[PDB]
């Protein structure tokens, strides 16, 4: 009567409370697809904006956490900003006490521990978001690390999130089997944006206009988000493919 | 705030401690891991597991170095291992590397992490950790030694044992194949052979993470010329090196 | 004057060949008055020896402190402490009283039981790990002593020739100290036996 | 399925939803109409303030409180709870003003409140807020307008609304943004806030109401939040009558 | 609400009584058997492990015998994890009384301190008990060998011979029929093996399931010597008594 | 911790106090009778279980000072928590005002401890009830008080607490006279022993008697002395 | 149902019920009527004894040298909040040499009641105060609801049969605002207001407790034979 | 269930509570009138002695 | 209808523990108090539960200070805390103002104490787990109002009474005070009135080992009448009804 109401174990050895977080993640209906280019990492995501009255510039799910670390958020937007604030903060602190900008690997493990503690309390609600941290590291190159509400994480050759992500996982897996090279290759980042957009148009069975895309690319020593004006120049570049 | 200062491990009425019993269910859900104690090394072994092939296994870790003389490998939950490895490195420095200046013996460090266990089988707002660890190591006076730290917070010294979902079948194989002289190279052939019968998915030098606590390598020491210190005894085996010994079955 | 120079005392430790010896004098008094000649400054924890001179209250609180530690070490570990981790034990506990120190000087003399290897080390104040395999001097008459040890000492003496060497070095040095003289004890520590000898040192 | 799931809030329900916080959107539903029109040069808040008895003192109660000198904050739902959320952001804003000596940006301030309402949903021991606010103002980066749901959700807005008449309001703000999708004047927008409070008074046409209007505008007020009063307020009133005729 | 999920571990029942201390004792009846006999020339402590396996290292195990101080060792029966904590407390406290009074701590003092600690948890804090049962073998000059049992309630009672753990009723009855006042350690060695032989759940009792230690004044120079016997001497003394 | 474990009942009580009273009854039995110049607290001591020591096993009556004795019935575990405070307060009395404790004062303090644990957050109250007895210093009037878990104390001419306390107290209404105490100390031992052999029974091997005479005389009788009073009484009867 | 146990649990009707429950403490409470003009505020309270031997319980607490409050709920709850108002009235005189505004004092009061109703292990305060005062913008009458909510009125009531009192104030609404300077007349207009909240209990020289504050009159409490002219 | 308790199906809730001292006295007399009682019986003293009954 | 709080309401609007607390004043033993023009009389039924009880050293009248006295009824352990605070309180005022504290002002301090249960909130540091359930009759004399008698409740509200009874015999007692009291009665006729009303609701026998009288006069301060005077006064009541 109380075993699925705080994060204690059940007669099964499972934690249902921790499990319900994983059933909250996919209720926003926002998809993400992230591939590691040759010397960049490109992540493309939907940006659903329901009503006319939202100001669209403000609607986002690409958060700048450092110069080198972006963080792409699938799950409810309150939990998104609290995971995002804690991330920026920890990035500052690392810089402060160790004298170099924070490498992604370490931020991945740092937000993982905070996730772990949140399921070993009784007064803390695990944040129900899957965050994907995309980067370009100077020791380990372009990487993708995906953390989740439990506190597990693993690196990725590519990863996807959302409720239609079973589909996206299928396209990317075929792609890296056929080619037989773990990461996508193409030198210019602009064209990894093109390959990436095709794979979202094939998988979801939907076309995308400029206000429906919001694209983040971590290249070397900088993270930017493409303006919706610049995303159209990419949508045209798919018309000559 | 915090008002959770009451234990959520409580006595059950026909006896036993219900949370610790439950947590041991959660141990036997996870991967299979084993350890064989020789006369000159200890070998530890585990299987990698991913969501999809899109995960990398290269950046994954499941066998960790706590001190250069003492490694750990788990079977149970991924999250709980991850924090408890870090608390193990922490108490090992703070309570024997600042006080007696050196890494602690294997008996001592085991005893500290059982007390980390103990203070989440108790206190408020906490449940038990959901791993069982083998903490294998080498100290200078109890030899090579293999331990099993558990959700209860007990420890048992072992000579070969297994934990995880294939534990029941594994140890019977290991009871009959044990011998009172093994070399470390001969130890390996047992551990691989057993771990092959508990895998049914793919088998490679990239999907079996294997570690030896052999004998000293000065090529991992990082430096030369103080002969007083002798390099990592712990040495995780690369994918290439493991693959030869797989063919050797 | 300063805290050490009230109560005085020396401790001298000198290696032999496969043996070591630690020695002190028995005086314990304050300023001009010598009070007692039955306080030994040498204490031991298993097979390791620690003598300590200076501030008198701190001689005994460190004696008691060390005894607390090594009892805890011996119960957990299930062995006596080796000398090499003993050095480190002395060092650490000095350093957590960095601000306001114990005005002491511990001297460690032991035999590494694993290799049979004689082992000596010095400390003064807050820390400083004085590695030597020569000799160690401490206490107020560190001038008197340092000189003697350097002149007499020949490497690799038998434990009987070591007993003669150390007794001379302690004698002429103790009685050219104004804060010393009144007995002396010398513990010759072979790895088979520990013989305690009181010498005929003249009175002050 | 298991029984529970509505006695706290750091439970999740078996469908990953909340409770209390989903229940908290219904607390906000009983509230007074409150709209915000984003004009090009600032914001115009307007709020229906009911005269619930003939014993109230007219024009001496307010639900539009200023935070710093340039951010208006306007709320509906639980009115005491709503003052506390404004009160937290006057402490937060004041801290920002000392540390960096500039008026807290609207995107910075949005960020500061947001966390606060979200923090009360993370414990089982603090009651989630049952107010929705509309706040904005003019800072150095232009005008911005935010609505902050009780869920600790907020977004950008060109028009936002809350309370009982949120159905009529949301529909009437789509029309005004299709009249002027290229922007509209802040002088003008006073008069439109009047018109869309009187059409939204038709869920609540049982009673009689006082319209309170305020604006923070760059070109008439110099980017400082002031109240719409005097003759200008009576013009807007006469405007609303003629429209609803 | 937090109050909603509180156990209330530490109210009385209508009987006047503490459910959670009663249950704690229930679970120690599962745990390993430990018997202690105070001879008039020693104390023999012997306990039988609750688990056994042949791959299990049982040659340097000492998971039932723990030394608190130089003259006081205990046998453990219960939640071993809970016991490891209080053994390490005890060791801190025993060493402490020696630091400050420069005098061997009496058996009475250490035993009462440990009892009151258990006692704190059934009294307040809203926490579960420490389910541990200790048998204390200890020497002091004053009262000679002293023998003692403590329970999770945090109450201590003297014994001359006692048995805690599994099969308490069975072990206790056996001791009583045999026990004489004129017994030395040899008679005690024989009885401790023997009661354990009658409560055993193995087809024959063997040395690898026995842990065994004594404290004798018959060690040289009129000194108490704590000896935890090695499993190969236990196997030897097991041939002497003709159990195997 | 901070949660209430003692809470108001819809009746007029606190259930933890009524419960705590039930707890004293399930304990062993201590009896109190004062003479003209003695207190006598005697207590029933177990021996269902055998091979139990006698020297090292604690007694039921624990001397606080040299003139204040305390006996307790109910949980034998809890008992030691009330006594540890009581001994330290006696030394504090000596420190801060001088003179050793008066029996009335120690009884009022002990009452204040149990009183507090009936109303402080995160404690249950003690399931233990005392007969606190003794002499005032430089006086020789016998003082016998009994405090109970409520946190209320009463003085008594004679009293009994623990198992079957109603059965024993009935006996004491009929043989101890309020007007004329037992004429000497020895007559007073025969009364406490006469009372105990009703409920305790099973030889003189269970009966303990502590006798205090004025001027700091605490003596606890030997098994041989006890036998002797039990035998006389058995025979006369 | 199960929603009524604590102060943290919403509630499917948009409510929280416990604050709702604390609002019923005001209803079972005795009546006090406030009315103000443009120059003097009046609290007219009806005091309540238990039995014949009993005294009457003070219902008007002078809070400052220009403020007075009156309870209509829990007597222990009223004692907590009254200290808090005195404290903040005295902290204003000390630090800023400023008579604490009446409009500001409703906001200070406000937040002390909200912060125990948002919190766990707290409760709402089940007492409504009518707070009169004369400051720099004139007379003010505040009604403090145990909900935390403050409203500013020209005349109100709370108590039992209180509705009958709001009506007397509702009729006589355009009259009393216009009589200024003549405290005799406001007082009488408030005695008659609280008399339609009777039901065989009457008013006497031990039931009626009047206190006024004026432009030209600092805070005065009349009782005894000083409420014997004004029945 | 909440639906039953609203008026119009249960117009009036009629509350029954434990009696007071006078209350308890009447019930004792109503039982005791069929019993053989002496005149010495003062029921006032034994109703007082029974509380929350 | 509900009660799974600690400081919670109540559809009625009272605190819930407080409601129960008042119904444990029906399990008190009487304290009666008549205040007249010449002084205040306090009497109490002392109660003996056995005749092996020393009933002359149990007393339920306690002096707070010279000019304020108190009679307590309900549970007396609760009363132990509050009367201490009261002693303390009176003393503080003589320290700070060298003035004999008013009775009212004294009462008012102790009511603020009765409400201080909770889990730690507000401005008043909660440390009680449940409220008190004892009522006080604060008697006293001030130089501002003359003689005064207050009834302090565990609610936290205080009323000045001219006569009140509290305890198990409240109803039957205050029904009589109503009829028999008038504005002025001289002090020894007040003492006899206390003994008359105490006699009707008496469950024992009226004698001096189970009734205690006490006065407060300005000139004599607080005096608790010895058994010699309490006995005499009892005898003059059985005499005076004997002429009727």
């Amino acid at each position: 009567g109380y075993d699925r109401h705080i994060t204690i174990f059940s007669p099964e050895g499972r934690l249902y409370q921790v499990e319900y977080a994983f059933k909250a993640t996919n209720q926003t209906n926002i998809n993400s697809l992230a591939v590691r280019g040759k010397d960049c990492t490109v992540v493309i995501s939907q940006k659903k904006v329901p009503d006319k009255l939202l100001d669209p510039t403000t609607v986002s799910y690409i958060f700048c956490i450092s110069r080198t670390i972006g963080m792409v958020v699938n799950g409810p937007i309150p939990d998104a900003r609290n995971a995002a604030l804690r991330a920026k903060a920890e990035a500052a602190e690392f810089r402060y006490k160790y004298g170099y900008d924070m490498p992604c690997d370490v931020l991945a493990k740092r937000m993982a521990n905070l996730s772990q503690i949140y399921t070993q309390r009784a007064y803390m609600r695990p944040l129900g978001v899957i965050l994907t941290f995309v980067s370009v590291d100077e020791e380990l190159g372009p990487s993708i690390y995906k953390t989740d509400p439990a506190g597990y994480y693993v690196g990725y050759k590519a990863t996807a999130t959302g409720p239609k992500q079973q589909e996206i996982t299928t396209n990317l897996e075929n792609h890296f089997k056929k080619s037989k090279i773990d990461h996508i290759n193409e030198e210019s980042w602009e064209k990894v944006v093109e390959f990436a957009i095709t794979h979202m148009i094939d998988a979801l069975g939907t076309e995308f206009s400029k206000n429906d895309l919001e694209v983040g690319v971590a290249t070397k020593d900088k993270f930017f988000t493409l303006s919706a004006e610049n995303i159209e120049e990419r949508l045209v570049a798919i018309a000559e493919q | 705030t915090d008002r959770y200062s009451f234990s959520l491990t409580t006595f059950s009425p026909s006896g036993k401690l219900g949370q610790i019993d439950y947590a041991l269910t959660a141990v036997k859900q996870g991967v299979t891991s084993l350890g064989i104690k020789a006369t000159n090394g200890v070998v530890i072994a585990t299987e990698k597991k991913s969501s999809s092939p899109l995960a990398m296994s290269e950046t994954l870790s499941k066998v960790s170095l706590l001190t250069p003389d003492i490694g750990a490998v788990y079977s149970g939950m991924g999250p709980d291992y991850r924090v408890l490895v870090d608390k193990s490195r922490k108490v090992a420095h703070t309570s024997y590397k600042r006080i007696y200046g050196e890494y602690p013996p294997t008996k001592l460090l085991v005893s500290e992490v059982a007390k980390i266990m103990q203070e989440a089988t108790q206190s408020g707002g906490v449940r038990p950790f959901g791993v069982s660890l083998l903490i294998a190591g080498h100290d200078e006076f109890n030899g090579f030694s293999l331990y099993q730290v558990d959700p209860s917070g007990s420890y048992f010294p072992w000579k070969a044992t297994a934990i995880g979902k294939g534990s029941v079948a594994a140890k019977t194989f290991l009871e009959k194949r044990w011998n009172d002289e093994l070399e470390l190279e001969d130890a390996i052939h047992i551990a691989l052979l057993t771990l092959k019968e508990s895998v049914e998915g793919e088998f490679n030098g990239d999907t079996i993470e294997l570690a030896i606590i052999g004998d000293e390598n000065p090529d991992l020491l990082g430096y030369t010329g103080i002969p007083t210190d002798k390099g990592p005894r712990f040495r995780k085996l690369t994918s290439q090196e493991i693959n030869d010994r797989l063919e050797a079955l | 004057s300063d805290p050490s120079s009230i109560n005085g005392g020396i401790v001298v430790a000198m290696t032999g060949k496969d043996c070591v010896a630690i020695a002190c004098d028995l005086r314990l008094g304050s300023q001009s008055l010598g009070v007692s000649n039955k306080f030994e400054k040498i204490f031991h924890y298993g097979h390791v020896f620690l003598g300590i001179t200076g501030l008198a209250t701190d001689v005994t609180t460190l004696n008691e402190m060390f005894r607390y530690k090594t009892n805890l070490y011996k119960l957990k570990e299930e062995r006596a402490i080796e000398p090499e981790t003993f050095t480190q034990l002395v060092s650490s506990s000095l350093y957590e009283r960095r601000f306001g120190p114990y005005f002491v000087g511990p001297v460690v003399a032991g035999i590494n039981s694993k290799s049979g290897k004689p082992f000596i080390a010095g400390f003064d104040l807050i820390g400083c790990i004085d590695e030597a395999k020569d000799f160690i001097v401490s206490g107020t008459a560190s001038d008197q002593l340092f000189g003697m040890c350097e002149s007499l000492y020949e490497p690799n003496l038998e434990p009987e020739d070591l007993f003669e060497t150390i007794s001379q070095a302690l004698l002429n040095a103790a009685d050219r100290d104004a804060l010393s003289g009144w007995g002396a004890v010398v513990y010759i520590i072979k790895k088979d036996e520990v013989v305690k000898r009181y010498l005929k040192m003249r009175q002050d | 399925i298991g029984t529970g799931y509505d006695l706290s809030n750091s439970v999740f329900s078996p469908d990953g939803r909340n409770f209390q916080v989903e229940y908290a959107v219904k607390a906000v539903e009983n509230g007074t109409t409150s709209i915000g029109i984003k004009c090009n040069d600032g914001v115009v808040f307007a709020v229906e303030k009911l005269i619930t008895s003939k014993l109230l003192v007219p024009q001496k109660n307010v639900k539009i409180q200023v935070v710093d000198r340039h951010i208006g904050c306007v709320y509906s739902g639980l009115i005491p709870d709503g003052r506390h959320l404004v009160n937290r952001g006057r402490e937060e804003a004041a801290s920002f003003k000392k540390l960096y000596k500039t008026p807290i940006p609207i995107p910075a301030f949005a960020d500061r409140l947001g966390q606060y309402v979200q923090a009360h949903t993370l414990y089982n021991s603090v009651r989630p807020f049952g107010v929705s606010t509309i706040f904005g103002g003019v800072d150095k980066n232009g005008a911005h307008l935010y609505m902050l749901e009780p869920s600790g959700s907020y977004w950008g807005y060109k028009g936002a609304a809350t309370g009982k008449g949120r159905q009529s309001a949301k529909a009437e703000l789509e029309k005004l943004v299709d009249h002027h999708p290229e922007g509209l004047s802040a002088r003008e927008a006073v008069k439109q806030a009047a018109k869309i409070i009187y059409l939204a008074h038709e869920d609540n046409k049982e009673k009689d109401f006082e319209l309170e209007i305020s604006w923070c505008s760059l070109s008439e007020t110099n980017g400082l939040h002031k109240f719409v009063k005097g003759d200008l307020l009576q013009e807007a009133i006469d405007f609303a009558q003629k429209e609803i005729n | 609400g937090s109050r909603r999920y509180d156990s209330r571990t530490t109210i009385f029942s209508p009987e006047g009584r503490l459910y959670q201390v009663e249950y704690a004792l229930e679970s120690i009846s599962h745990a390993g058997t430990a018997i202690g006999i105070m001879a008039s020339d020693g104390i023999v402590l012997a306990a039988e492990r609750k688990v056994t396996s042949t791959l299990l290292e049982q040659d340097t195990s000492t998971e039932k015998l723990y030394k608190l101080n130089d003259k006081i060792a205990v046998a453990v029966a219960g939640l071993t994890a809970d016991a490891e904590i209080l053994i390490n407390t005890a060791r801190i406290h025993a060493q402490n009384y020696l630091k400050t009074y420069n005098e061997d701590i009496p058996v009475e003092i250490l035993v009462r301190r440990l009892s009151d600690i258990k006692q704190g948890y059934t009294q307040h804090g809203g926490l579960r008990p420490f389910g541990v049962s200790f048998i204390y073998a200890g020497y002091d000059d004053r009262y000679g060998y002293q023998l003692y049992t403590s329970n999770p309630s945090g109450n201590y009672t003297g014994w001359k011979a006692i048995s805690v753990g599994a099969n308490t009723s069975a072990a206790q009855t056996l001791l009583q029929m045999d026990y004489k006042d004129d017994m030395k350690v040899d008679d005690a060695i024989e009885l401790a093996l023997k009661t354990l032989s009658k409560t055993t759940d193995s087809s024959a009792l063997t040395y690898d399931r026995l842990e065994f230690a004594t404290i004798r004044k018959g060690a040289n120079d009129g000194e108490v010597y704590q000896k935890i016997f090695k499993p190969q001497e236990i196997k030897d003394i097991l041939v002497k008594t003709g159990i195997t | 911790y901070d949660r209430a474990l003692s809470i108001f009942s819809p009746d007029g009580h606190i259930f933890q106090v009524e419960y705590a009273l039930e707890a004293v009854k399930r304990g062993t039995c201590a009896v109190g009778v004062k003479g003209k110049n003695c207190v006598v607290l005697g207590c029933e001591r177990r021996s269902t279980l055998k091979l139990q020591d006698t020297r090292i096993t604690p007694s039921k009556v624990s001397k606080i000072d040299s003139h204040v004795v305390l006996s307790f019935s109910g949980l034998n575990a809890d008992s030691r928590i009330l006594i540890e405070k009581a001994r330290v307060e006696a030394q504090s009395h000596r420190l801060t005002l001088e003179d050793p404790v008066t029996v009335e004062y120690l009884t009022r303090y002990v009452a204040g401890v149990q009183q507090r644990y009936t109303q402080s957050g995160g404690v249950r109250p003690f399931g233990v009830s005392t007969l606190i007895a003794g002499f005032d210093p430089r006086d020789d009037e016998p003082k016998l008080y009994q405090t109970e878990p409520s946190g209320i104390y009463s003085s008594w001419s004679a009293q009994t607490i623990g198992r079957n306390s109603k059965t024993v107290r009935e006996f004491l209404e009929k043989n101890y006279d309020r007007k004329e105490p037992p004429a000497t100390v020895e007559e007073c031992v025969k009364l406490t022993v006469r009372s105990l052999l009703e409920v305790v029974q099973t030889g003189a091997k269970n009966i303990e008697i502590t006798v205090v005479k004025p001027d700091s005389d605490i003596v606890a009788l030997s098994s041989e002395e006890i036998n002797q009073y039990v035998t006389q009484i058995e025979q006369e009867k | 149902n199960n929603y009524d146990g604590d102060t943290v649990t919403f509630s499917p009707t948009g409510r929280l019920f416990q604050v709702e429950y604390a609002l019923e403490a005001i209803k079972q409470g005795s009546v006090t009527v406030g009315l103000r003009s443009n120059t003097h505020a009046v609290l007219v309270a009806l005091k309540r004894n238990a039995d014949e031997l009993s005294s009457y319980q003070k219902k008007i607490i002078k809070c400052d040298e220009h403020m007075g409050l009156s309870l209509a709920g829990l007597a222990p709850d009223a004692r907590v909040l009254s200290n808090y108002l005195r404290q903040q009235c005295n902290y204003s005189s000390l630090v800023f040499n400023r008579k604490l505004a009446v409009e500001r004092a409703g906001h200070l009061l406000c937040d002390k009641a909200q912060k125990n109703t948002q919190s766990y292990g707290g409760r709402p305060y089940g007492v409504g105060l009518l707070i009169i005062g004369y400051d720099k913008s004139g007379a003010h009458l505040l009604e403090f609801q145990p909900s935390g909510n403050v409203t500013e009125l020209y005349g109100t009531a709370i108590g039992a049969r209180s509705q009958g009192a709001k009506t007397y104030l509702e009729r006589t609404l355009d009259t009393f605002i216009k009589i200024d300077g003549n405290p005799d007349e406001l007082i009488k207009a408030g005695v008659e207001a609280i008399s339609q909240s009777l039901r065989d209990e009457s008013l006497t020289v031990d039931n009626l407790s009047i206190a006024i504050v004026g432009k030209d009159t600092p805070f005065t409490i009349y009782d005894g034979e000083a409420v014997a002219k004004y029945i | 269930d909440p639906a039953l308790l609203r008026p119009g199906r249960i117009d009036r809730k009629v509350e029954f509570s434990l009696p007071d001292l006078e209350g308890r006295a009447n019930i004792f007399r109503i039982h005791s009138k069929s019993m053989s009682v002496e005149r010495g019986i003062r029921w006032e003293l034994i109703s007082r002695l029974c509380p929350n009954s | 209808e509900y009660d799974r709080g600690v400081s919670t309401f109540s559809p009625e609007g009272r605190l819930f523990q407080v409601e129960y607390s008042l119904e444990a004043i029906k399990l008190g033993s009487t304290a009666i108090g008549i205040a007249t023009k010449e002084g205040v009389v306090l009497g109490v039924e002392k109660r003996a539960t056995s005749p092996l009880l020393e009933s002359d050293s149990i007393e339920k009248i306690v002096e707070i200070d010279r000019h304020i006295g108190c009679a307590m009824s309900g549970l007396t352990a609760d009363a132990r805390s509050m009367i201490e605070h009261a002693r303390t309180a009176a003393v503080t005022h003589n320290l700070y103002y060298d003035e004999d504290i008013n009775v009212e002002s004294l009462t008012q301090s102790v009511c603020d104490l009765a409400l201080r249960f909770g889990e730690g909130a507000s401005g008043e540091e909660r440390l009680m787990s449940r409220p008190f359930g004892v009522a006080l009759l604060i008697a006293g004399h001030d130089a501002d109002d003359g003689y005064q008698l207050f009834h302090a409740e565990p609610s936290g509200t205080f009323y000045r009474y001219n006569a009140k009874a509290i305890g198990s015999g409240s109803e039957g007692a205050q029904a009589e005070l109503l009829n028999e009291w008038h504005s002025s009665l001289t002090l020894k006729e007040a003492e006899l009135l206390v003994l008359k009303i105490l006699k009707q609701v008496m469950e024992e026998k009226l004698d001096e080992n189970n009734a205690q009288l006490s006065c407060i006069t300005k000139q004599d301060g607080f005096k608790i009448y010895d058994n010699e005077k309490t006995a005499e006064l009892i005898k003059e009541l059985k005499e005076k009804e004997a002429a009727e």
